[PDB]
């Protein structure tokens, strides 16, 4: 439909631009896509190494644009923040291994898996800038997958492991092993904050964009008795 | 070594600084990218997508929700009574949340063009009638009349034999792009309401229902751009992603 | 001096980017610069006001280009390659809405279910004819649609600290299909209101009594499995509800008849069914 | 000096980082390159080059691992009988680890392409008999019967007639590569299984050992290739070397 | 053999790389080769100074990847993260001399070899990035050998000198010397971790990949009552 | 600008490496772009299926490009370059496995033994002819293999801890030979199932009773030491274990028949054995 | 990577450098330039005014 | 300014670089060579010695 | 859904008031000799 079908239309000549709404320029912003601690005392990484599962759906900002597509390939520029609870910068060195699938992962924080012989690793300082590498596509698929509609493996599908459902063995690149580089335990509690900008992107299938509180990491499950409008309300449609 | 001097912006990390960083596999070759169906290049290719329009976005309820996609022309008293009533600001809080169009503009801060509103008549065959669907240039405020909104930009919509009208909101603005209309000083950048009246009345015979439903499609036309790329309003996250 | 090896080295759009490295990956983002018959069967398509193609792209055969795996496909192409019925889901005045996988709605009918089952691998597209008659004096729509990759959220046990995930009968429910129980979010979080910018029709019961959305081959991968992979969800639901006066056809229904298109079997083995 | 600006990848240690370093000898000629035999310029040559596959990896006891590397063919009944089952996987944990493919397959995480299995038959001469080598595609479960297993990928063998067959492994995938399947989620990512069937029965004369044993000669294709280069798990170091 | 010498075959326009199973992208990847303890106290490296033989084959993940082969000629880049045992990222400066065959190897932390009027040293501190040099190909021979099937010399090979067996002296690239860069004892326990790239790598004669455990760096010694399966197991052959 | 001293400036493959100093090393790595008779000795290859020529390359003379030594070599060609049979050794059902060191096995044999003890250097690749002769009613393989730079290993004391190294009769045990005490590591931690990327032949017993490998001289040196430095270690295996039913011969030689080929000798003093 | 060399300037914020600085909207284009009236180009217009 | 990347061989002293430094003595025009017999260029002419 | 499997035809009768079905000649033998109910059988040209 056109606007002279509609109006009577003046001549606009338009010079305004679209290059901003491309998949670059929508997605090569630096997001949080995870946040690692390596605290001092406590339960959660304790040990001055963490293996996190590299999964960009834990940050809801990035996941809700990588969600309005099914499908995504892109080359992603990875900047890992680290510092303290505080915000400190400290002066402590860290190995940023990322650790692929069916690589070793790092059983503790003097593990032989931090040789790193053929594993990618940042060795950076917290003094050092937020050390910034390029991962490429890397995956088997020819697009990650933000939506996997089925199962990876075979069998009867029953719901002891129904929480294989959405989970696409395509998106799943590894371990991002982070630790303090040392045989004795650090002196600082640290924040690792993992920051992907993705680049060279192309995607495919527009979804809806996920009007829902996410929930969990691999699957988009919602709030049952929390389901929320998609927008704000009001008291009467004759009104505002 | 050759002489360099660091500038501010040294070390910085800037989010969306476009750089090169050093590549963690040296020679990897990606997979080879298939032909996949439905490759989106441009945001904009979705916002020219009409999406439905929750104009009807009274029922909260949870059991009520699909009844916001969805609003009740009924057969009137035949004056040029009000139907339903929605500003024309995608990027607001409102109706427009739940289009495409509208989640994209939460995604962005400025944006420019004609805006498309499809309205589908989904009565019967044998419902009939004309609805005036006024779009109000902003400086007007919701008209008291159905001869107060007319004199907007407005379409006469048989719906009995058109099942599918399009109100072109044109694009009506003092300023190049409208940075997303708030109920504050960003009014400013309202692009007006639209406000749907019974132009002869909905018009039925026996054994067709007295009520039927319009759903509202909204998108935008080609000359539709964004700009300003940010953080969007349009869905906070509440609950922590465990 | 460089490895062609971005994400978007095999796409046809240039890109003018800054690099200092051998990967091509490691540069910068950059910017840039009616009878339809198929097999032994016809179905008609007189009131639909046109035959939606899903995202523009006929269902081809995979491309050799484009596949991998090294075995010669099987191309039944009339017995699979063929419209396929199934029960008819009755619309009613409350009715929530229901949902299809594919192909797993016919990994278990016809010859298309043993190639699906004999098979490892699968590819095809589908033309997929969504049709409800109803009256003149019968009103409602059906927003047709195909959600590709549909993958089904739960309630999270309603409040949201559960962490559940769909059984089988709810993820692949075969022919007969599952209703939304929240149609709203799809059963999946993302708005319905939205779910028009994925392929559809709508079913406008004063305008048109069938949907004819022609999809493609859609998937990462070019062939995948059918029986645990479904590359697509066919989405039937009521935005405008059903409405008549009494005295009408109370019984409305809605009756799904699916051709796959250049159906395309890879990896043969004994007969899986999941 | 000149105007730089320091990026975030600034002053870190990234060890696939392919930089210039400063050389520690600044006129070094290094000795000069004689002609060496078996220049390898490329992992996949070895990935091509047929090693024994441990199919019999049952006895790990250290007086019996030398079995591990051939399996015994049998006289049997005459059904189809299952001599020997492995999963066509080649990174995985299981008989391709005794592999150079299966270790090279330690060191990267995806590959493609079709593999070769080269059965020898060891027998006597006197010794005849069929084998039915299934390669199952991945859908299908461990095959209860020789005739379930024909269904899939298979080669007919008379090994009293052609004492080394090859089955070949087809590269048969959904994805352009496999990411070595493991026993959960990555199951994904099998190629599947290998079962050996008694297609007659090993046929034997008086005065010929009623035993023989199948050496299988893994390797890949020419169509092969790995991606993603990564440490391996297929050995671990334990006790720290002195 | 083929695949349609062996199954109904469909043209695949197969556009598969092989760059990255190159000895560049499988070798030019930093490896740990060493790691230095310079302590406060203890008998380690006491005196703030330490002479690493230079050997690659102490870290087991590096030493697989090159017993691969029988001879390797690569130059090397060499990267030295120095740190504490706790990781920190300490005021101290370090001298890391490269001493060749021959070169007077330093007896002490004020050594007259520290000089380095020709030997190369690297002066750094552990506040600076990882101090990394590329070293060339520096062998008598036109490769390195990491299997030396005989003796550096002649005479008779009795065993009290059996530890000459294995040992190429063209492997013998001399001795990586560290020192706190100073007459008094540095105030820093610490850690310097040597990381070698590979580089123009050229490798000949491929071996069977080392099944067993590494012991000894010399030679290749195994557990002779520890003689794992060279993979894992199981009940039966015509079971999983 | 730049000295061309990179580890590759020698080979055949060019390199796009970025370098910023003047030696060529300092570069990244980039990226890139039957009688058989000799001497007065002859043998059979009737039944060996082909012979094996180790990494594709036949055992020449030093170019003189890639020698270093200025001492004119002796290359007596006839009475040196011919079959040398060692002893034999009795394939059993409980064999283990042996291997010979080279060229070690033939320093004490012949002239080239006398060529070998009289020079310092020494080059030469090897004819070796394994051959096994049993009926057709008995079984078994060996992966007859030229394991270059056989480095025997310990096993440590069993335990690990104990730092052993091989005695001189076991790193280089003669025309003799030495039995593998663990095959299946080949006395070097290494698996034998990976032996074949080495240069290797089969001696099925049903197929074939001789194995003919030729080995080229494999050295990072033109030449060494043939007391000191053995270049290679042939391995023969039994991977199929010897059977045939009792009335057959139970003695199964396993016959080694070595031809030194294009043998060079530099350094001449007086007459060295070890 | 490239040999170079901190001069004294480094890591100084002169406040009229006329510097190049990291883009914080990797590919916005602004709003397009109207014609307004009275464009000064040069402060000596409202000087000889 | 212009987008850089500290490697990790930055601020390092390696003995046997052979870099640029910065010259001491701006417009420093050295004394003249003249001839000195017995010119070495090269250590092995003392080898061959 | 057993009878689609075999020659269908989907007919809106609201829509189209004369759908024709044509029975496809599908037969073994080049004539059929006019199935009764017996051995002739074999000559049914099937169900509709
Ligand atoms: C050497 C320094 C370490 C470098 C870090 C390496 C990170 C590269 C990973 C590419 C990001 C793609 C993630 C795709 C899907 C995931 O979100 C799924 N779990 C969603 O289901
Ligand atoms: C000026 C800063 C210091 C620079 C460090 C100089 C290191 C260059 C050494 C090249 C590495 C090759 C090692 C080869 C064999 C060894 O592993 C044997 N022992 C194995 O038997």
């Amino acid at each position: 439909t056109s606007d002279e079908s509609m109006i009577e239309t003046r001549c606009v000549l338009n010079s305004h631009s679209t290059a901003e709404t491309t998949l670059d320029s929508f997605f090569s912003r630096a997001g949080l896509v995870g946040e690692i601690d390596l605290p001092l005392e406590g339960t959660t990484n304790p040990n001055g190494y963490a293996n996190w599962d590299i999964d960009i759906t834990g940050c809801a900002q990035m996941r809700r644009k990588v969600e309005l597509f099914t499908y995504m390939r892109f080359d992603a520029e990875f900047t890992f923040v680290a510092c303290t609870p505080t915000g400190q910068v400290v002066p402590q060195l860290l190995q940023y291994m990322f650790v692929p699938p069916g690589a070793p992962i790092p059983e503790s924080r003097e593990s032989l898996a931090w040789q790193t012989a053929t594993n990618p690793s940042v060795f950076v300082k917290l003094t050092d800038p937020p050390a910034q590498v390029s991962v490429p596509f890397m995956s088997p698929a020819s697009a990650y997958q933000w939506f996997y509609d089925g199962y990876p493996t075979f069998g009867e599908h029953k719901q002891e492991k129904d929480l294989e459902y959405g989970a696409c063995p395509n998106n799943m690149m590894g371990t991002f092993s982070v630790r303090t580089v040392g045989s004795s335990k650090s002196k600082y509690a640290l924040v690792v904050r993992i920051y992907m900008r993705m680049k060279h992107v192309r995607a495919w299938i527009p979804r809806p964009m996920r009007n829902q509180n996410y929930l969990f990491k691999a699957n988009p499950n919602y709030a049952g008795d929390s389901i929320k409008p998609t927008g704000t309300s009001r008291n009467a449609i004759t009104t505002l | 070594g050759f002489p360099t001097e660091l500038k501010p912006g040294t070390n910085q990390f800037l989010t969306t600084d476009d750089g090169v960083s050093a590549p963690i596999l040296p020679n990897f070759h990606p997979t080879p990218c298939i032909h996949i169906p439905g490759e989106v290049r441009n945001l904009l290719e979705l916002c020219q997508v009409e999406t439905i329009l929750e104009v009807n976005n009274v029922p909260t309820n949870a059991t009520s929700l699909m009844e916001r996609l969805r609003f009740p022309v009924s057969a009137q008293a035949g004056k040029g009574e009000l139907c339903a009533v929605f500003r024309a600001d995608p990027g607001r809080d409102g109706p427009w949340q739940s289009t495409m169009l509208g989640q994209l503009c939460g995604y962005y801060t400025q944006w420019s063009g004609s805006l498309e509103v499809t309205f589908m008549f989904t009565g019967s065959f044998m419902a009939t009638g004309k609805m005036l669907i006024a779009y109000t240039p902003p400086g007007g405020p919701l008209p008291k009349d159905r001869a107060t909104a007319m004199l907007g930009t407005h379409v006469i919509w048989d719906f009995g034999l058109q099942s599918s009208v399009t109100l072109v909101i044109p694009w009506i603005s003092n300023t190049h792009y409208r940075a997303h209309a708030r109920d504050g000083v960003f009014d400013y950048y309202t692009t007006g309401l639209v406000s749907i009246w019974y132009q002869t009345n909905y018009v039925v015979p026996i054994g067709a229902p007295n009520t039927a439903y319009i759903i509202a499609l909204a998108a935008a036309q080609k000359n539709f751009t964004m700009k300003l790329c940010k953080d969007t309003s349009h869905m906070l996250q509440t609950a922590s992603i465990q | 001096h460089e490895n062609s090896n971005s994400a978007t080295e095999g796409s046809t759009i240039n890109y003018t980017t800054i690099n200092y490295y051998k990967d091509s990956y490691a540069a910068t983002a950059g910017k840039q610069s009616a009878q339809l018959t198929i097999g032994n069967s016809t179905i008609t398509t007189q009131e639909a006001a046109n035959i939606i193609v899903g995202y523009g792209e006929w269902p081809s055969y995979c491309s050799d280009d484009d596949a991998t795996a090294v075995d010669k496909p099987t191309r039944p192409d009339v017995s699979v390659n063929r419209f396929y019925t199934l029960d008819t889901k009755l619309w009613e005045k409350s009715s929530k809405g229901w949902y299809w996988k594919f192909p797993d709605v016919l990994t278990e009918t016809g010859v298309f279910g043993q190639n699906a089952q004999f098979h490892y691998l699968y590819r095809s597209g589908f033309c997929i004819h969504v049709q409800c008659n109803a009256s003149k004096f019968h009103q409602g729509a059906l927003l047709v649609a195909i959600l590709p990759e549909y993958v089904i959220g739960t309630v999270a046990g309603g409040t949201g600290t559960e962490d559940s995930h769909p059984p089988y009968i709810q993820t692949q429910p075969g022919a007969d299909g599952f209703e939304l129980q929240h149609p709203y979010v799809l059963d999946a979080g993302i708005p319905i209101s939205q779910l028009t910018v994925c392929p559809h029709q709508w079913i406008n019961l004063r305008t048109n009594n069938c949907a004819t959305i022609i999809v493609p081959y859609m998937n990462t991968l070019p062939f995948d499995s059918a029986l645990n992979h479904c590359n697509f969800g066919l989405l039937v639901v009521p935005i405008s509800p059903l409405d008549f006066d009494q005295g009408a056809t109370p019984v409305i229904p809605i009756t799904i008849t699916l051709a796959p298109m250049c159906s395309e079997f890879a990896g043969l083995r004994q007969a899986v069914t999941q």
